RNA sequence: CUGCCGAAGGCAGAAACUCAGAUCAGUUUUAUGUGUAAAAUGAGAGUUUCUAGUGGGCCAUUUUUGGUAAGCAGAACUGGCGAUGCGGGAUGAACCGAACGUGAGGUUAAGGUGCCGGAAUGUACGCUC
């Protein structure tokens, strides 16, 4: 398996959520 | 001066025996 | 001669790349660090520990947390510059600085001059 | 080119400085646990092949000419074409008559002699 | 009779220190005139063709290697008014010893400045001094500074002092 | 004789601008590749979206532990990687199979992605080609053209491109290259050399920080 | 030293999860590599997301918006001790969040013999309100008329000719 | 009485050594007035000389000199490493050396 | 005397000849369940033949059962020792580095920088009488 290629990761659908341990 | 009754420095058998029997203690508690 | 760590005390930096510069404490950050400023442009606003500075005897009225603009304004109003120089301590420091900047020909100038100073050694009988 | 010696101190047999029945000539230690053979610190070094000198200068005297043993005038004449690289050394058993005869022959040859003044 | 290989080492002119410009006062760090202060007339291929005013400190026309010279910040002395092209390596050439069979107190009596030293060399030195003295007389303290000698003392750190 | 000399000089010249044009093309390609990554990141930041760079296909591995007290499994793996000394460095085509292989010799080697300067610096200075099973320095392009001429590699710049960009002939280019014999790092390692790089040590993956080590190594 | 990083990541999309959720954490680490590993183990222990099936989508160092204003930072952390569990909350007055975290690490290593791996940081928040401050020494610093002489004055050049001043 | 000393003072401290191994090929020299490696940068390449006296008169003088050159700094406190034409004797530990001002670089 | 090769708890070497191979690997991926099968990297791979020495033991490692105030005993693998000098742990058969031709220069590992001892009585924050 080759290394993962550059792509896009749209976040307007799932905005990042803050995680705390 | 040491100012002690028991020497703070240890013999090589004694220091080696700790790692001998400390490991066995972990074996026993396991 | 007390030199309490006040808000607005002017200080002389003695360790770091800003050695020999004059600053003023704006805020006391904690037990062991403080915020200082200075009207001089070459010295930027920064937080410095007390081990890298010696406190002076000059205290200048200054509201806490003031920006560099009015720190220069109040510094010029109370004339802190050349008030520090008026003290003999600054005269000794600048005399040392000029003596360090001195050169071999001018060292020979000092040679002759202090020989002319020892010229007299005249004491009244 | 010049002369470079890797080592000048000669290898002495171990304990030859303690016993006289033990000669100064090098003998390789054979004991399995001997300090000399196991090469501990502060011990006399052992003859290694790495101690050899440059081939272009090996066997050459300090002046660069290899010494060639000579007994008679014939041996002197053999150094005619090698006078720039070999030097005649007189054999120790050559009598006085042949020594002076040989040394003038070498001096006429222009061949250096390493024991001429004897 | 082997022929050595052609070495690819060519000779290029020396890049002297920029501080050793002609007309600069410098200290001799070695030689018979160690510690003396001199005025650099010009720069030769390797050394400095230099002299202290002989009527001041008595330092004749001499070459000194640039690595044995302390350049000063003392004000420049004009040297543009005197020619320097007569000072060449051949001019300074010490002829040739031609055998060490000498020094029986005769080579040393026949030496010194009375003999050997031509009256011509005295003429250039006096001419250079005649063209140099008016400048150092005009600017104060050069005559006394050049007559004095350099020496270290207690509390003197050469890596801190700047000349 | 004059015709042969002129024919030799001409063809050798025609090879020279060929090398020059190729090197110029590769240099332009590198700059266009870095420009596009910056533009991709900037536009993603402007839109609020995120952009994931390509994961580099090239890895540089340096062995940092001696030949003593190594388990046979790690010994065999580093034998496969041709890391038979400390400080020895190799370019490896990082892929799926290499990752798990390096996970075993992780305590014994450190690896990260080299930049253009590192791969250029290494080949110019530490670059020794493997010709006829002999270690021959890359002192001229004659060695490269005579040893890798069947893979269209004709100069040092061509070799640098095939290594840095992981070309189709990367295996042949890397196998032609003797392992780099780097010196002990100037300034030294960290306090402990045999912890994980993530724990304040030096072993294991270090990503873009292998360049800083290599500068000290060289 | 330390730098504060934000790490945003997700698992690799599949047919089961075409649009995986995006997980962002604010965490402190000397460099990006330590931050990514610090994040990955945190993600493993909170949400059971494996490192192999995930990927770091965004890495961004963060600088202090107002490094020239003295602030008070309260830090909620969890400690692994003999019992393996403890909760602490400290307050540090400093002009930067990074420096406050560095001071916290130094204090905990000095007091509870705590290491970087033993300490996990839950939250570093700013306390602007004076009343919300709980620590007396922080309140001592926050008093308006703070004043005190220099503590620990402590003062090659061996063989000084005169006695030290160590005063004014 | 004071018109001389175109040199700076120094002490021969010890051989460049490990705990149990000494390397007499290079020596450690402590220059008076030099207290940092950046200050030792000035003295790098200078000519250090060891001056001693002997009983037998050679060339009509009692004084013998061993030449040397400062090569690199040693440590943080200003000590340097010196290499001599003849390695200094181990009985000169703590003896006085004279570091001259040539070859000058300023 | 020197040099080279070099173990063993069926080996190492010698000679006689295959194929410029998909031929092997104290290895990792892929597929099927540590076994097997068919990509990565490294290496020139091999087959029959005969002929020296050895077949011991100590130390630690992870997998279990029998156990007791308390240690302990019996297995399997793994290495180190043994054939191995060197740096460090004040010194040392088993601890941390590092595998050794003769030298010059540079840089490190482990461990260290008050003096003995080469190297900061360095910087920064706390704790302790």
């Amino acid at each position: 398996a080759p290394p993962a290629k550059a792509h896009f990761v749209s976040t307007e659908n799932n905005e990042p959520v803050t995680l705390h341990p | 001066v040491s100012l002690k009754k028991k020497s703070k420095r240890r013999t090589t058998r004694l220091r080696s025996r700790i790692e001998k029997k400390a490991a066995e203690s972990k074996r026993k508690q396991k | 001669f007390k030199r309490y760590v006040e808000v607005g005390r002017v200080v002389l930096v003695t360790k770091g790349e800003y050695t020999g510069k004059l600053a003023v404490i704006v805020d006391i950050v904690d037990h062991k660090r403080a915020l200082i400023d200075s009207p001089c442009s070459e010295f930027p606003r920064q937080v410095i520990r007390y081990g890298s500075v010696v406190l002076t005897h000059i205290v200048m009225k200054l509201p806490r947390g003031a920006r560099s603009g009015i720190v220069a304004k109040k510094w010029k109003a109370q004339d802190v510059c050349n008030k520090w120089a008026s003290s003999a301590w600054a005269k000794k420091l600048e005399a040392k600085k000029v003596r360090s900047q001195l050169n071999d020909f001018d060292r020979f100038a000092v040679m002759r001059l202090k020989k002319q100073r020892r010229e007299q050694v005249n004491v009244a009988v | 080119v010049n002369i470079i010696k890797k080592r000048t101190k000669p290898f002495k047999r171990h304990q030859s400085d303690r016993f006289k029945r033990v000669g100064e000539s090098w003998r390789k230690p054979r004991g399995i646990d001997s300090c000399v053979r196991r090469r501990f610190r502060g011990t006399i070094s052992m003859p290694k092949i790495g101690y050899g000198n440059n081939k272009k200068t090996r066997y050459c005297m300090p002046n660069g000419l290899k010494a060639f043993l000579v007994r008679n005038v014939s041996d002197v004449e053999l150094l005619l074409m090698h006078n720039k690289t070999y030097a005649a050394e007189i054999a120790g058993n050559v009598s006085a008559r042949k020594r002076v005869e040989i040394v003038e022959k070498a001096r006429a040859l222009g061949v250096k002699v390493t024991n001429a003044g004897a | 009779e082997n022929v050595p290989k052609k070495a690819r080492k060519a000779v290029r002119p020396t890049k002297l220190r920029a501080s050793l410009a002609p007309g600069t006062v410098c200290i001799l760090l070695a030689g018979r005139f160690r510690g003396k202060r001199v005025v650099v007339l010009s720069q030769l291929e390797d050394t400095l063709v230099v002299t202290g005013p002989y009527k001041v400190n008595g330092v004749p026309i001499r070459r000194v290697n640039h690595r044995y010279v302390i350049a000063t910040s003392a004000p420049k002395i004009d040297v543009s008014g005197v020619s320097v092209e007569k000072f060449t390596k051949a001019y300074f050439a010490k002829q040739k010893r031609s055998g060490p069979v000498k020094k029986d107190e005769a080579f040393f009596a026949e030496n010194a400045p009375k003999n050997a030293l031509p009256a011509e060399r005295i003429a250039d030195q006096k001419a250079v001094d005649a063209k140099l003295l008016p400048a150092i007389k005009a600017i104060p303290n050069m005559k006394e500074y050049l007559a004095a000698s350099f020496a270290l003392s207690n509390g003197d750190r050469p890596h801190l002092m700047k000349f | 004789i004059v015709a042969a000399a002129a024919e030799k000089k001409s063809a050798r010249q025609k090879k020279r601008e060929l090398i020059a044009k190729r090197a110029e093309a590769y240099e332009a390609e590198y700059r266009a590749a870095e420009r596009e990554q910056i533009e991709l990141a900037r536009k993603a930041r402007a839109e609020g979206n995120y952009f994931v760079p390509h994961e580099p296909k090239l890895i540089f591995v340096v062995r940092i532990r001696g030949i003593n007290n190594i388990p046979p499994k790690a010994r065999k793996i580093m034998q496969l990687l041709r890391l038979l000394q400390i400080n020895n460095g190799i370019f490896v085509k990082f892929n799926k199979a290499i990752k798990e292989m390096l996970q075993v010799v992780e305590p014994y080697v450190t690896y990260g992605i080299p930049n253009h300067k590192t791969v250029r610096e290494l080949i110019y200075k530490r670059g020794f080609g493997k010709v006829n099973k002999q270690r021959i320095p890359l002192s001229d392009n004659a060695i490269i053209e005579a040893a890798l001429g069947k893979y269209s590699i004709l100069s040092v710049e061509d070799l640098i491109h095939e290594i840095y960009t992981v070309g189709p002939n990367f295996k042949q280019a890397a196998n032609f290259l003797w392992p780099f014999k780097l010196s002990s790092p100037l300034g030294g390692w960290r306090e402990r050399k045999f912890k994980h790089f993530i724990e304040g040590g030096d072993a294991g993956k270090r990503d873009e920080h292998i360049n800083g080590l290599v500068q000290k190594m060289l | 030293a330390l730098k504060e990083y934000q790490v945003v990541g997700r698992k690799v999309p599949t047919e089961h999860e075409p649009v995986p959720k995006l997980f962002r954490m604010r965490l402190f680490a000397p460099n990006e590599s330590v931050a990514k590993s610090r994040y990955w183990y945190f993600l493993k222990m909170i949400n059971k997301v494996k490192k192999a099936t995930g990927e770091i989508v965004a890495i961004n160092e963060i600088s202090e918006p107002k490094p020239l204003k003295a602030k008070v930072f309260g830090i909620w952390i969890r400690y692994d001790s003999r019992s393996g569990t403890h909760n602490m909350y400290k307050e540090f007055r400093d002009t930067t969040r990074v420096g406050a975290v560095e001071a916290m690490y130094a204090d905990m290593a000095a007091r509870h013999r705590a290491r970087f791996r033993s300490i996990r940081i839950l939250k570093v928040v700013e306390v602007e309100k004076k009343e919300d401050v709980r620590r007396n020494y922080v309140k001592q610093l926050l008093n308006p008329h703070l004043k005190f002489p220099l503590p620990h004055r402590r003062t090659k050049k061996v063989f000084a000719p005169h006695r030290p001043s160590t005063f004014y | 009485a004071q018109g001389h000393r175109l040199y700076v003072k120094a002490k021969h401290l010890s051989f460049q050594r490990s705990k149990h191994v000494i390397h007499p090929g290079t020596s450690i020299v402590k220059i008076e007035g030099c207290d940092s490696k950046e200050e030792a940068q000035f003295y790098l390449g200078k000519r250090v000389c060891y001056v001693y006296k002997s009983s037998k008169a050679v060339r009509g003088s009692k004084i013998r000199v061993i030449w040397g050159t400062i090569a690199r700094p040693h440590g943080n406190s200003g000590a340097v490493r010196a290499r001599f034409v003849h390695n200094l004797p181990a009985k000169t530990f703590g003896s006085s050396l004279r570091v001259m001002l040539y070859p000058s670089n300023i």
